[PDB]
């Protein structure tokens, strides 16, 4: 019994790179685990669940090109409108051409291309084994919430619906 | 002189395929299945006929079990002979032999299951009367078979076991096999579970003379 890379990666992240291109075999696993995080197994005689609670990192390249004053997003991507509101967070990244912001990337990727070193700039670049461990440490850390907590969230919803029934647009 | 058989049929109990163990073998059951595969009706050696080389002495009904079985001491004494036979393939008798393999019901399967399977072996008039699909009732006799390759076939055409897939590792050793006899060698006897049955019943013309007659 061989496990996928779904299973394999438990409390863990699987970058899916080119999710565009990729088929609706993996669509379906992708479908179950953010249903119920337990797959399902081959039908080899075994009626095997496994754990898999896991978290989904996807990069997406649009239909045909880039941005397309097409209004829809859903007519950017191939993907379902299904699929796509499981996502807890959707980010666009379109390149708008800008002539201040093109000198300095130009300045930015020449530099590393004439000295080896990356820009040294004010910014301090954090060491990564610390990243590591003050990363695992807040993972090991429960919170907890409070009733007081909450009762703002139902005004900030609310508030989003009566939005969203006129944003519409 | 026609070679008889009894049928029994009408058993107080019926068993099913996963309740077969081998403290029943040799015994009267009856047991219930869906059948998934049947063969051709070939001919079995019942009752060998062969002639001495030398002498052309004559030997009749020499009973043959699981193997090609030739006889071993001459009629006459006065012959020397353990070997070199000619089967008189006419004066032979024959029976019809017929293969079925059968599987578990659909309700007797668990929940989450792979079925099991068993080879009942049907041999005389009762051959053809189960065919695929079909829900039959057999009756017979529980028996075990062996590995009759490694118990010395005569032709050369066995090889010792020629075979075209893996065998499984996990019962690699696993597998009791008996060792001692003279007719084996060195080598392990294996045995497996198969039925015999002797009755099957199943649970699951425009011409006005012949018709006149049938009717009541
Ligand atoms: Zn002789």
């Amino acid at each position: 019994l061989e496990g996928g890379a779904l299973v394999l990666a438990d409390n863990g992240i699987c970058c899916i790179d080119e999710f565009d291109k990729m088929d609706e075999s993996d669509r379906t696993a992708i479908h179950e685990v953010m249903e119920q995080q337990t797959i399902s197994i081959s039908k080899a005689g075994i009626n095997t669940t496994l754990n898999a609670r896991t978290s989904i990192l996807a990069a997406a390249n649009p239909l045909y090109g880039r941005y397309n004053p097409r209004l829809s997003p859903l007519d950017n991507i191939n993907l379902p409108a299904a699929l796509l509101s499981r996502f807890d967070i959707l980010f666009l990244m379109l390149d708008i051409p800008s002539r201040d912001d093109d000198e300095k990337l130009a300045e930015h990727v020449t530099y590393v291309h004439m000295h080896n070193k990356q820009p040294d700039l004010d910014f301090t670049p954090v060491e990564p084994s610390k990243m590591r461990e003050y990363i695992a440490y807040a993972k090991t850390k429960r919170p907890v919430m409070s009733e007081a907590v909450n009762d703002y969230v139902v005004q900030a919803y609310i508030r989003l619906r009566q939005d969203s029934k006129r944003e519409m647009d | 002189e026609r070679v008889f058989q009894i049928s029994f049929f009408n058993l107080p109990t019926v068993h099913r395929i996963r309740d077969i163990r081998s403290e029943k073998i040799g015994s009267l059951l009856s047991i219930s299945g869906t059948v998934t595969r049947t063969s051709e009706v070939r001919p079995e050696l019942y009752k060998a006929s062969f002639t001495c080389d030398m002498c052309r002495a004559i030997v009749d009904n020499v009973e043959q079990s699981f193997k090609y079985t030739e006889p071993t001491f001459c009629p006459n004494p006065s012959c020397e002979n353990r070997a070199f036979w000619t089967l008189n393939v006419t004066r032979s008798r024959f029976l019809d032999w017929q293969k079925v393999r059968i599987q578990e019901n659909a309700n007797e399967i668990p929940t989450g299951s792979m079925p099991r399977t068993l080879d009942v072996i049907l041999r005389g008039d009762s051959v053809e009367r189960a065919k695929p699909g079909d829900r039959c009732k057999f009756t017979g006799v529980e028996i075990v078979v062996p590995d009759v390759t490694q118990l010395g076939l005569p032709g050369v055409k066995p090889s010792s076991t020629l075979d075209t897939r893996g065998i499984s590792k996990t019962t690699e050793g696993l597998n009791s096999g008996v060792t001692g006899l003279r007719s084996l060698g060195v080598r392990d006897l294996t045995y497996k579970i198969s039925f015999l049955a002797c009755h099957v019943i199943s649970i699951g013309e425009r011409d006005q003379e012949v018709f006149l007659n049938s009717l009541s």
